[PDB]
RNA sequence: UAGAUAGAAAAUAGGUGCCCGUACCGCAAACCGACACAGGUAGUCAAGAUGAGAAUUCUAAGGUGAGCGAGCGAACUCUCGU
RNA sequence: UGAGUAGCGAAAGACGGGUGAGAAUCCCGUCCACCGAUUGACUAAGGUUUCCAGAGGAAGGCUCGUCCGCUCUGGGUUAGUCGGGUCCUAAGCUGAGGCCGACAGGCGUAGGCGAUGGAUAACAGGUUGAUAUUCCUGUACCACCUAUAAUCGUUUUAAUCG
RNA sequence: GAGCUGUAAGUAAGCUUUGAUCCAGAGAUUUCCGAAUGGGGAAACCCAGCAUGAGUUAUGUCAUGUUAUCGAUAUGUGAAUACAUAGCAUAUCAGAAGGCACACCCGGAGAACUGAAACAUCUUAGUACCCGGAGGAAGAGAAAGAAAAUUCGAUUCCCUUAGUAGCGGCGAGCGAAACGGGAAGAGCCCAAACCAACAAGCUUGCUUGUUGGGGUUGUAGGACACUCUAUACGGAGUUACAAAGGACGACAUUAGACGAAUCAUCUGGAAAGAUGAAUCAAAGAAGGUAAUAAUCCUGUAGUCGAAAAUGUUGUCUCUCUUGAGUGGAUCCUGAGUACGACGGAGCACGUGAAAUUCCGUCGGAAUCUGGGAGGACCAUCUCCUAAGGCUAAAUACUCUCUAGUGACCGAUAGUGAACCAGUACCGUGAGGGAAAGGUGAAAAGCACCCCGGAAGGGGAGUGAAAUAGAACCUGAAACCGUGUGCU
């Protein structure tokens, strides 16, 4: 998800897609160290994607400031 | 570089000087590209790899990219290329016959 | 670390001569005695060099 | 940061024994402490832990060419569960 | 005791209890000696026969046959017996 | 070059059967021999993966090598009670202010740190290739927390804490 | 503007013209140790308080913030001891700390080997080392100067004076300055007299103190008195001379864009070489490309370009601000100072006839009819006006960045390090400290067969070459072998 839809999303949306984000995340980590993932990059996918909503995150609560 | 995937070029230096083929690939790393039917390598293939059947394979190696020249588009001559700024785009155009090259 | 509390006069270095004009180092001490004067308003025993002190220039309480 | 407490399952022959008397092993972030792991398995897998043990493994000696270097240090936990169960797979 | 404050709990039931070390060598081929080195390395346990004994000789529990061998059976050198 | 010379670092091996391209040298067996206040069993330092399993034989191993503390691959160390910390202090170290000193800094009070000593609650059995007072079985103990409490107290108190 | 997920090949899974990767400006995130600062500690670890919050029936557990010391400024409290002074407690602070560029600067402290053909004065040398303090430069600086004429007019730096004058066990050696020629230039502010306001002593005399004004010097200046001049007209300014800003513009730096002109044959694996015939040039710098290219590529000359940040500047704005003359009655013009003695030091100058200048100790002036200097000292003359402060430039240096250069090196050289080097290795530690570059144009890096367990090899094939097959360009010598003509 892009930088565009996430500002499109509200803080509270913000929040719950990092917390489903991390959820998928460490699903794909499980699969991968017992062997079921074959789709490698979705991990980099995902963890690109919360970088990118904490980044919009961080700059709503400093332009608050 | 001048010379883009899906040019149709000529070969001016090397073995194949005078040949004329499509560029299907490049490597803007090493200033290289590849040419239909230009530069054949034979390359010792086992049998034993992934690959069931093994043997001599022939296939295009990269030929450095200074040793090709477009083809002029009107007179089918080798043409060097400059650029033009057409509504805020740039365009190749051939040096010989001015025209837009793609 | 001692000077005069009043005036920064302290000891400098120089040489101690011979006759035969061998040189040896050594030192001059400031006369600093110890005195109670009058420092930010309250008493205090502070270094004063005995020519701070002379002429009564310092008030000793 | 539950997710964060647990890194990933370890599967070995001696980890799969311990699956078998339903201990669960799990490779956990070096700095946490029991009572954590304890906690992130039970909000992660909806079970009941009934005890963890925990232990550390120094960095280990591994070559590749010319360069030698050392392996991650690890932190494992053997978590040993009260009631329910994990699938890992 | 000075102080503190309405509350205190014999028992019963249920529950909570972190971090570090934990492998292996450790009178040694893994430690200190450049060595798979006749050296050095604190402490604990330490059976039977003999005996005063933890000495002596032979054994137990347990461990070990020593990281070049095969012949020959000269001088000479070493270690040993007469 | 010396020269295929000196050396191969305290010692008792023999044979049979395996394995292997290859065996005095690896594995198994029998017999024999050596230590046994110990060459046995623990364990503190120190080392730091050397431990275990499978594979290998260039180099290392004073010979050989099918083997290894070597090489490759994958594993292995589980604690309220064991040792240390969340307790104590010794020597010593450090040290707010302080004293002293060209600078740097030295000394030192309160206070801290600091085991080689003080305090301090878990034992037996079983189990793996590799951990076990740590895992498992059985049976305990210590501190704390929550609920219910025989009973006692209820503002000079008098139960309770200290 | 078409590929991309580094070295770094591979496989896998993916991304990218709905513009990836990549390049530049700005921003976000930025674990732990480290001055390291909640406390402790054998750095990268351990153990807490407090507040708020998460979780649990509750404890246990967790998250975020905060809690060092010293300093300064406030507030409260306040001992011996009455008054209040130690002290104590709280709050605020982009206050300090630590690092380094092995350079340059200023200062504290300060050797020795060495030279003197020995050695002590002397030299090495105020050097090395240590320590403190900086700054982008520092230091110095607007005459108590240099001099001796037609005088000059702050300081610093270069040339010269000159190896002169001098110093010196008059040994070894040490060694100026003024003048003259140049770089660069810039001048200012206080203290005091006096005035006004405020406060204490309460003569409630007018003394003291604070604030503001005034004032700044040798042609003596100022106060003071008087006469003109102006309330920013003018002038000045954040580089001193007082100190903060704002608007707009220009230029520059940090990515980039365009950018002329060659074909043929011969040799060859390959042409840029040779041959022939052309072309551009404000571009014939350079690198690359299968051998040696102005015209193949990257570029070069030339021209263009910035969303954003930064820097330097200009104009407005802003801010600040009176400027001259006359008079000589009184007043002011830097005190434990100048200076002296003794002991040291510094001056090129070693105590000397020793001026000039600093330190310790002790003594200790004058007040414009004054004071200092002109190398002891006195007189005269001449030049200055100490005991307060500030100040750009010309000068020094280079860890660093950008663009370049070399009758500098070319792998035992050049850095110790062309390479995963301050590494490996050595040492308890400080510390010492290596060796080691080259396949080929392209990886086309030897399919397949054969002997062998493998290693290794013989073919076959790739390649111009394998006799370039992996520390793979060339491949000398020592040294080691096989064969042999003569012996
Ligand atoms: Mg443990
Ligand atoms: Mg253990
Ligand atoms: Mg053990
Ligand atoms: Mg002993
Ligand atoms: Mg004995
Ligand atoms: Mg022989
Ligand atoms: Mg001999
Ligand atoms: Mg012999
Ligand atoms: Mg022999
Ligand atoms: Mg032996
Ligand atoms: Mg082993
Ligand atoms: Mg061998
Ligand atoms: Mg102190
Ligand atoms: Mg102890
Ligand atoms: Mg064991
Ligand atoms: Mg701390
Ligand atoms: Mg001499
Ligand atoms: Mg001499
Ligand atoms: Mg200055
Ligand atoms: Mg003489
Ligand atoms: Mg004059
Ligand atoms: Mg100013
Ligand atoms: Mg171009
Ligand atoms: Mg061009
Ligand atoms: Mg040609
Ligand atoms: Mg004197
Ligand atoms: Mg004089
Ligand atoms: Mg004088
Ligand atoms: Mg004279
Ligand atoms: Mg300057
Ligand atoms: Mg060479
Ligand atoms: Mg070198
Ligand atoms: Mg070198
Ligand atoms: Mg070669």
């Amino acid at each position: 998800m892009k930088a565009k839809e996430i500002r499109d999303l509200t803080t509270s949306e913000i929040e719950e897609q990092i917390k489903s984000s991390k959820e998928e995340l460490f699903n794909l980590r499980f699969q991968l160290a017992t062997g079921q993932l074959e789709e490698t990059a979705r991990i980099r996918t995902v963890r690109k994607t919360i970088a990118r909503l904490k980044t919009v995150a961080r700059e709503r609560e400093i332009e608050q400031s | 570089m001048h010379i883009k995937k899906g040019d149709n070029v000529k070969v001016i230096a090397g073995k194949d000087k005078g040949k004329e083929g499509k560029v299907i690939a490049t490597l803007p790393k090493k200033d290289r590209v590849v040419v239909e039917g230009v530069n054949i390598m034979k390359k010792h293939q086992k049998p034993t790899q992934l690959n069931p059947e093994g043997g001599i394979l022939e296939t295009e190696a990269a030929i450095h990219v200074s040793n090709v020249q477009l083809l002029d588009p009107k007179t089918n001559e080798p043409t060097r290329v400059g650029y033009k700024f057409v509504d805020g785009k740039k365009v190749r155009i051939a040096k010989k016959s001015g025209e837009e090259i793609k | 670390g001692k000077q005069c509390f009043v005036t920064g006069r302290k000891a400098s270095t120089g040489n101690r001569r011979s006759h035969a004009l061998n040189s040896t180092k050594r030192r001059w001490n400031a006369n600093l005695q110890k005195v109670r004067i009058l420092v930010d308003g309250k008493p205090k025993k502070v270094w004063v060099s005995a020519r701070a002190l002379k002429s009564g220039k310092v008030t000793r309480v | 940061e539950a997710r964060d407490i647990l890194k990933r399952p370890v599967i070995t022959e001696k980890s799969s024994e311990a699956m078998a008397e339903d201990k669960y092993t799990f490779d956990v972030d070096t700095r946490v402490n029991k009572t954590q792991v304890k906690m992130a398995v039970e909000e992660i897998f909806n079970v009941k832990v009934a005890s963890v043990n925990i232990m550390n493994y120094k960095p280990k000696k591994k070559r590749m060419g010319r360069y030698q270097g050392y392996t991650n240090k690890r932190r494992k936990a053997i978590v040993t569960l009260k009631e329910g169960s994990i699938d890992l797979f």
